[PDB]
């Protein structure tokens, strides 16, 4: 399970940026996991 | 556009009088009565705003606030002209009923204002919020009215409320407000801040880039909070409560 | 030999090259999109917070702009999804990952990298279209031409690394090669073919062209050289206009076969305090040879002055050759 | 804020000149429409 | 591939003259140079446009975009 | 693709001044004037006209890079004479010459049509 | 909608029907261009 | 070429048969399927933007359609049958019952799961919708939810390829499984960084493009479609380039095919004689004026048509940059490949 | 007659070509005039296409590019507006023209699709504009495409206003000849010879309009270029005399814009 | 009550302003400080609109009248200020305003950009204002993105008795300079409610329309 520690919204909304190797919350723009 | 740095709190009316005296002991100024009337408007759901860039989230829909001052002759009933117009009248404003009803406000229909959710992060000691403001001076035409104007822009009415309270001006541009809020509907008037006063201490900064000024403002606000220790607890409100975007609905009151 | 001595890297690009005679010696033209993709982590300070704030407001779809914002705690905000291009307030110690901007050092090379002089530093200039740009005198150390060669660009990501690229590997500092202790760059190809047709005794210049040529030299001082034929018509000799590019205080003597102190064949070369006294200039003077103009200028003034000299000479001679003209045909092989 | 003795002398000369000009212009206006727009390239020969 | 409408060099228009140019070659049995000059093509770039054209549109036209083999 | 739009050759961007005048610090009575969205067509004409004024000492122009439409002009005139005034005189003379040229061509064309 | 490959017959096929032509019985079927022309901007 | 769904194909808009042809070509059929165009070339020095094998080109010529090529690409896919149950289906996926969806826009897909001809696809869009049923006992280590009964197996476009879908084909293979082929079209236009070559080992790249006003012109108002440098002639001793230029000029001025076969009786002096009959300087020189100021040029210029071919290397297929991105499973280092945005 | 200004002598004229001499003028002025005559005179051309049916053997952008170069009448182009200035959404009635093309190959023998089949359906408001330019005898004009049995093409075209500095399609002049000094009295060109330079180089047609130099005369080191010989041909959209006049007008307007900006800046300096 | 009128000349020349300045030089009493004006049009980006609802919104910014913006839509006007000195003291006192507002153009082009988008912009700078006998005349050159557009004339008087005669005189003055295609307007937005700047903005809109 992977959740944003600032929006605190369930279920979390998440978009994976494959071309940058990142996982990004779609609301605050925060970067969750890299590489 | 300002960066408003704010701290919040609340008190029960029992200590109200006492509180007032203490403030005058600190500021050296007497309280000044004031009132206001705010109307909230939201984008029309009949119109499909496909222009919201869903794949990029360039922008999200938001709510507009229109404020105006209303003379006390609309707020004083036939039992109250004998008393002078000062702060003590607030002691009689404990009932959910109020002279200003729905029909008068409908007959009325300024300052236009938009805001954003406060800044993220847990290393912020005061609520920092960004505000964009403009002023409407007058109008003309065949349908000159606030309602027609906001429908021309693309917004519709959502609700409204009435604030009555007192103001204290301290040094360094610090403003302290004691408020009572009455929501108004055709069904009637209900006091949300029932049996108490809402306390808000805030400062305004004109330019967000200047950081020396912001540090000074935070220092003044924390010093004020540390002065009132033991009487009233001033706290940073919830960041998710001061969010006014249409997608999610809640209202700090 | 495949994952510990050499390995693939980040913040790099690869593209074909081209020639640009208007660029300075140590400056490279970088396409717009390649400049929009690579970044640099600039630190927010009192001296840059205004420009950096405007850059963040610009966003990632506009050059100049930014693409990420790193906080003090290590968290990184993607500016594209966070609507807060107009919302994020910056503090001291945050980092803005901005695009690469003019006068940023880069490292630039061609494979195979056989010797030291095949990997050099450059200053960027953001340009349209898809090719890299180079001055036509650095193509000799790279052993590169413009019929399809691709070269590699590497971006530093710090202040110490930038200082190393700017004080050690710069193109100005790589002119006197240590393999054979003689210059590795010089005037080449058509600028060399022109700087010789200019300095013959036959070539005289009128007023307007002298004015334009003197304007083209960016180090001019606003003084018009007194002509050599005052009457019955003011004219200038090519040696006179070309002497403006050469700095002051440069002296050169070269005696060829059968040349006296009054050369009848216009051989040799005499330069006294910046002025060409007699002698045609050609491969033995402005080429990559020992004791030529480039070597003495570098050993007397410094690398920066010679770097200026390359572009001064190229600008003047190319402007003149644009109006003179030159060609070649089958009539030159007939006897 | 004057800086030079020649500047001071010129200032006093202009003071006398435009004081006379103002006096006579007031004399004309209290009885006449002057023009404050016309500027001639060459002063008229006396 | 149908005849270019304009000349790549001097901006002139040669597209409409192809049909009439083909007429002179077999109805009047003239040579190529005189036929090219009969239509006002005087710069040799226009002569280049008309003279060296491979008309490939008459081969695709006997054919369909469906079922070519190999 | 990195090909810039073509209309940037003849449409000024917002916040762009068509002229920019800057005093030159080396020679007295000298100004450098930058023109935007213009090429040799105008600079050559203006410099060739500015070379006819006996009070004009220096007049030269250049186009630094053939990617961008802009050019620089440099003027130096005699003492007690403003380079902007010289530019104005040059433009007036050019306009008068072009008007005379147009009238002459119209007269000749109409005469030919009468003779056509 | 679809279209045959030899005779270009006009056919409509479901998500379960066999991929064949009714008249010629061939196994090669082509689509049909979007009937409603759609405007676009090249970006 | 219209039918065939090849992996790649390039086509030239207007091909021109050469003005100078060997006699053997009549057996290779090079005058039926040419591979280049007759370009007016002026060998000269002009502004210094064609040194070291670069060249300068006329932009109005580009705009009127010189050296413009169509490009064609294709993709294929088919339903796989694992065991006895069909484990892949062609249907438009829905986010309600699907996991691991791609960021591409599924909107352009039809109900059949296949895009239709005539839609401007772009970067990272999907053109085939493929869904894989998954057995209930298979869970993605907690990623799967209750309603996610299927997985996405769509094929997005290559990151850079843009254009218009041109054909879609549905068939079946030997096993009776469904089979889809999509062909996509695009247009390619010359630009700074492309690659051109003459028939004598003289190739180069475009280094800058000029408009007809800055081009040097002759007294007759003719303008060179391209300009090459003369510093390429001596060390290469390609006298055949010069002879081909001269003979092609004579054939264009005259209007008949000029023989250039090896071991024959044609000489340089003969064609120069045939040239002077028309009214030009015998060694192919001409008087040309400067484009900027309009003056005369001190030196004359060698001028005439030639044959050029547009080679296979475009700068759009060689350009690559990378800040960050995917890593490798074992060594955890940036991946290999430009189409996979590697280091 | 204006004796203080540039002089002109027309020798030849037609619908397409004008052949003349320009005297008592600088070289910069004539060069700028020709540059403007080629590059900066507005005209009307097709700028967008949308296609309904395409059953031909050619592509879509192929036919679009073919259509984008067809010439159309643009005599009254001064009464249209740049589409980036008109307040209308997309294309106006005051800032565009609209045509339609429809063709179908009913017959067995292949059918040519020419440019005579473009039909205008917008409102012209009494302006002479939009007509296709036809110069061949048969009247068919530019041939556009080719059709067989059972093939159809249907599309709509939007034509706008612009200049040649952004695409070669808006240019109204094909090629203009510019000569001067056929005797090389000024010594501006230096000839290349094998034995005798005076014989290898042919003579221009213009030598008859000047007198040959005499070997006894020393080199005249005071002359300047003053007489130019020009020839101008038009694509067909604009009459050629209008091409010359509009080039002069455009140069005048550019210089006047410079003057106005300078006056504005001087007023700013006054403040 | 003051009256105003606006005349726009489309086929003007660059020097027409100087011609009209000199042709009136006999009656010119004085000259005052220069002025500027801005004219934007905003478009509606939503497609689910009724037929009777207009799509445009014209914003006119007056620089000399104390930096004031006017928004016009379907004969409906709205006047906004952005200076701290134009704020009614009640709004400052009660807290309805932070005291340093922004121009409404920033609001339209920053926060509401998904409903309204800019379409054009016409500017006028360094105009001249002349005081004639009981009259004030302002002249300026209009510049669009492409270039020069036309000439703009605005007339303002305090006494409304002989306004028509002055308009006719100015029209005749333009007539001798052979400017024959000019569009004039002196209409009023509301017959009963008279606001000067709103009426001026409406007259500008009526003059500048195509």
């Amino acid at each position: 399970v992977l959740t944003c520690p600032e929006c605190k919204v369930y279920p979390p909304k998440i978009v994976e940026r494959f071309s940058e190797g990142d996982v990004v919350c779609a609301l605050c723009g925060l970067v969750l996991s890299d590489k | 556009m300002v960066q408003q740095l704010s701290l919040f709190g609340s008190i029960g009316d029992d200590g109200y009088d006492l509180l007032i005296s203490t403030l005058t002991t600190i500021s050296g100024n007497p309280p000044l009565l004031y009132n206001s009337l705010c109307t909230v408007w939201k984008p029309n759901p009949s119109y499909d705003v496909e222009n919201v860039n869903s794949r990029n989230q360039l922008v999200e829909p938001n709510r507009i606030k229109l404020s105006k001052e209303v003379p006390f002759s609309y707020l004083i009933d036939e039992t109250m002209m004998d008393k002078p117009l000062n702060f003590r009248i607030l002691k009689s404003f404990t009932n959910d009923k109020i002279p200003l009803n729905y029909a008068m406000t409908r007959n009325i229909l300024w300052s236009l204002q938009i805001s954003d959710i406060p800044a993220a992060g847990n290393n912020r000691s005061v609520s920092m919020q960004t505000i964009a403001e403009t002023i409407i001076l007058s109008s003309a035409g065949k349908n000159s009215s606030v309602s027609s104007l906001m429908n021309g822009l693309g917004y519709v009415f959502e609700f409204q409320y009435l604030t009555i309270g007192v103001k204290f001006f301290m040094k360094h541009g610090l403003i302290l407000e004691l408020q009572k809020i009455w929501q108004i509907e055709e069904a009637g008037n209900s006091q949300i801040t029932s049996g108490g006063f809402l306390l808000k201490a805030y400062i305004n900064v004109s330019r967000g880039t200047d950081i020396d000024r912001i540090n000074y403002t935070e220092t003044a606000l924390m010093n004020l909070k540390k002065e009132l220790q033991g009487y009233i607890e001033l706290s940073v409100p919830d960041r998710q409560s001061m969010d006014s975007r249409v997608a999610h609905g809640n209202i700090l009151i | 030999r495949g994952n510990l001595m050499g390995k693939r890297v980040d913040f790099s690009a690869r593209t074909v090259i081209s020639g640009d005679p208007n660029l300075e010696l140590d400056q490279v033209g970088v396409p717009k999109s390649i400049a929009k993709t690579l970044t640099y982590p600039e630190v927010v300070t009192p001296y840059n917070i205004d420009r950096l704030t405007q850059l963040v407001r610009n966003g990632p779809n506009e050059h100049p702009g930014a693409k990420y914002v790193i906080r003090d705690s290590g968290d990184r905000i993607d500016l594209r999804y966070s609507k807060r291009a107009g919302d994020i307030q910056l503090q001291y110690g945050w980092k803005v990952e901005r695009h690469i901007m003019d006068n940023d050092p880069v490292l630039f090379n061609r494979q195979p990298s056989l010797h030291k002089m095949s990997m050099m530093a450059h200053r960027v200039k953001v340009i349209p279209y898809s090719t890299f740009r180079l001055n036509l005198s650095v193509t000799s150390p790279y052993n590169a031409d413009f019929d399809g060669d691709e070269m590699n660009l590497h971006v530093p990501q710090s202040e110490e690394t930038r200082a190393e690229l700017s004080q050690l590997c710069a193109v100005p500092l790589q002119i006197v090669s240590p393999q054979s202790n003689k210059p590795c760059m010089g005037i080449v190809q058509d600028t060399l073919c022109g700087i010789r047709k200019l300095t013959l005794r036959d070539t005289f210049i009128e007023l307007d062209q002298v004015l334009n040529m003197l304007y083209w030299v960016p180090d001019w001082d606003g003084v018009i050289p007194t002509p050599a034929i005052i009457k019955p018509k003011p004219l200038w000799s090519g040696k006179q206009i070309l002497s403006v590019a050469i700095p002051n205080g440069i002296h050169l003597q070269r005696f060829d076969e059968g040349t006296t102190l009054l050369s009848p064949k216009d051989n040799g070369m005499l330069i006294i305090d910046g002025q060409i006294i007699f002698g045609v200039v050609e491969k033995k003077t402005v080429g990559s040879s020992n004791g030529g103009l480039i070597h003495v200028v570098t050993r007397e003034k410094g690398p920066q002055v010679c770097a200026k000299l390359f572009g001064n000479i190229q600008k003047v001679v190319n402007f003149w050759l644009l109006h003179n003209g030159f060609s070649t045909g089958i009539g030159d092989t007939i006897a | 804020r004057a800086e030079g003795p020649e500047e001071l002398a010129r200032i006093l000369q202009q003071l006398k000149l435009d004081k006379i000009i103002h006096v006579l212009t007031t004399m004309f206006e209290n009885t006449w429409s002057c023009s404050r727009i016309i500027k001639i390239d060459k002063p008229i020969r006396t | 591939m149908i005849v270019p409408v304009r000349c790549f060099s001097c901006g002139k228009v040669v597209g409409d003259k192809w049909e009439s140019y083909l007429n002179l070659l077999q109805e009047d049995e003239l040579d190529e140079g005189t036929a090219l000059s009969r239509l006002g093509l005087k710069r040799y770039c226009c002569r280049r446009m008309i003279l060296t054209h491979v008309d490939l549109i008459e081969k695709f036209l006997r054919y369909n975009p469906l079922e070519k083999r190999d | 693709m990195n090909a810039p739009d073509r209309f940037e050759l003849f449409l000024l961007g917002e916040g762009e001044s068509k002229l920019k005048i800057d005093p030159d610090t080396k020679a007295p009575n000298a100004v450098v004037i930058t023109f935007e969205k213009e090429d040799h067509t105008l600079g050559n004409l203006i410099r060739a006209e500015l070379l006819n004024d006996r009070k004009v000492l220096f007049a030269a122009y250049k186009v630094e890079h053939p990617f961008f439409a802009r050019f620089k002009l440099r003027i130096q005139t005699t003492e007690g004479y403003d380079p902007k005034d010289a530019l104005k005189n040059a433009c007036n003379s050019i306009i008068n010459k072009l008007g005379a040229l147009k009238t002459n061509f119209e007269t000749e064309w109409n005469l030919q049509t009468l003779a056509a | 909608k679809y279209i045959c490959a030899e005779c270009s017959s006009k056919l409509s096929l479901s998500r379960t029907d066999a991929v064949r032509c009714k008249d010629c019985g061939h196994r090669i079927l082509l689509k049909a261009r979007t009937k409603r022309l759609v405007q676009f901007e090249a970006r | 070429y219209n039918v065939r769904m090849d992996t790649m194909a390039n086509i030239l808009y207007y091909p021109q048969k050469p003005l100078g042809t060997t006699r053997a070509m009549e057996y290779l059929k090079f005058r039926e399927l040419p591979a280049g165009q007759n370009a007016i070339v002026a060998i000269a020095c002009y502004s210094g933007y064609n040194q070291e094998d670069s060249m300068i080109m006329n932009q109005s010529s580009i705009d009127r359609g010189l050296f413009r090529s169509l490009f064609f690409r294709s993709y294929m896919d088919q339903e796989k049958k694992y065991g006895m149950s069909i484990t892949e289906t062609f249907e438009k996926p829905q986010r309600t019952n699907t996991l691991r969806m791609k960021h591409g826009t599924y909107d352009k897909l039809d109900d059949d799961g296949l895009i239709a001809p005539g839609v401007r696809v772009s970067g990272e869009d999907v053109i085939i919708g493929k869904t894989t049923p998954i057995s209930p006992d298979e869970e993605e280590l907690g990623q799967r939810t209750a309603y996610h009964s299927k997985r996405d197996a769509s094929t997005p476009l290559r990151s850079t390829e843009n254009g218009i879908v041109d054909q879609v084909l549905v068939t079946t293979n030997q096993d009776g499984l469904k089979f889809v082929k999509v062909r996509v079209r695009t247009t390619k236009i010359p630009q700074i960084g492309d690659k051109f070559a003459s028939r004598h080992g003289q190739k180069g790249t475009i280094g800058i493009t000029y408009r007809r006003e800055d081009m040097p012109f002759t007294a007759e108002g003719i303008v060179p479609d391209l300009i090459i440098n003369p510093h390429a002639i001596p060390s290469r001793m390609t006298v055949a380039h010069l002879i081909e230029c001269l003979l092609s000029k004579v054939a264009a001025l005259s209007g008949n095919e000029g023989d250039a076969s090896p071991f024959t009786d044609i000489t340089v002096e003969g064609i120069s004689k045939l040239l002077r009959e028309h009214g030009y300087q015998s060694r192919g020189f001409e008087v040309m004026y400067n484009g900027h100021t309009g003056k005369k040029l001190m030196a004359q210029i060698f001028f005439g048509p030639t044959y050029y071919q547009r080679l296979r290397h475009m700068v759009d297929d060689k350009i690559h940059a990378r800040a960050r991105g995917p890593m490798q499973v074992l060594t955890r280092q940036p991946v290999e490949g430009r189409s996979r945005d590697g280091g | 007659m204006s004796e203080e200004g540039p002089q002109v002598k027309i020798r030849e004229a037609s619908k397409d070509n004008v052949d003349f001499i320009l005297s008592n003028v600088d070289l910069a002025m004539a060069n700028s005039l020709r540059r403007v005559m080629i590059a900066e005179i507005p005209t009307l051309a097709i700028d967008s296409v949308e296609v309904e049916t395409n059953t031909t053997v050619l592509a879509d952008e192929f036919i679009a590019h073919r259509l984008g170069l067809i010439p159309l009448q643009s005599m009254d182009i001064e009464q249209l507006e740049y589409s980036r200035d008109c307040f209308c959404e997309d294309h106006c009635d005051k800032c565009s023209v609209v045509l339609t093309l429809q063709a179908f190959g009913e017959s067995e023998s292949t059918t040519n699709v020419y440019s005579k089949d473009l039909v205008i359906v917008s409102n012209l408001m009494g302006r002479n504009i939009g007509h296709p330019i036809i110069q061949d005898k048969e009247g068919n004009g530019v041939l556009i495409c080719k059709l067989r049995k059972g093939q159809e093409l249907k599309l709509t075209c939007v034509a706008k206003k612009g200049i040649a500095k952004e695409h070669a399609k808006w240019g109204p002049a094909a090629a203009i000849e510019f000569e001067y000094d056929p005797w090389n009295k000024l010594k501006h060109t230096d000839y290349w010879y094998e034995q005798d330079s005076a014989k290898e180089w042919p003579q221009s047609k213009n030598c008859e309009y000047e007198d040959p130099p005499n070997e006894g005369d020393p080199f005249d080191y005071k002359a300047q270029a003053d007489t130019f010989y020009m020839n101008v041909e038009s694509v067909g959209s604009i009459p050629v005399d209008q091409v010359v006049v509009r080039g002069i007008d455009t140069l005048q307007k550019k210089v006047a814009s410079i003057l106005l900006a300078l006056t504005q800046m001087d007023q700013d300096k006054v403040n | 009550m003051g009256k105003s009128a606006v005349i726009f000349v489309e086929r003007a020349t660059p020097a027409t302003l100087t011609e009209l300045k000199d042709a009136l030089s006999n009656s010119i009493l004085s000259v005052r400080d220069p002025w500027s004006i801005d004219f934007r049009t905003y478009r509606c980006s939503i497609k689910n609109l009724p037929a009777d609802v207009s799509k445009l919104m014209y914003s006119i910014t007056f620089h000399h009248h104390g930096r004031q913006t006017v928004l016009i839509k379907d004969n409906s006007a709205m006047v906004t200020t952005a200076a701290a000195a134009d704020i009614p003291p009640a709004l400052v006192f009660n807290g309805s305003s932070t005291g340093v507002p922004e121009s409404i153009d920033t609001i339209l082009s920053s926060k509401l950009s998904n409903i309204w988008m800019q379409r054009q912009l016409i500017k006028g700078d360094a105009g001249e204002t002349l005081i004639l006998d009981g009259l004030t005349v302002r002249l300026v050159n209009l510049f669009s993105s492409t270039g020069f557009k036309g000439l703009l004339i605005e007339l303002q008087a305090d006494e409304a008795g002989e306004f028509e005669t002055k308009i006719a005189g100015i029209e005749g003055h333009l007539a001798e300079i052979r400017a024959k295609e000019y569009k004039t307007s002196s209409d009023s937005l509301g017959p009963d409610t008279s606001n000067e700047i709103c009426d001026l903005a409406y007259q500008y809109v009526r003059a500048l329309e195509l």
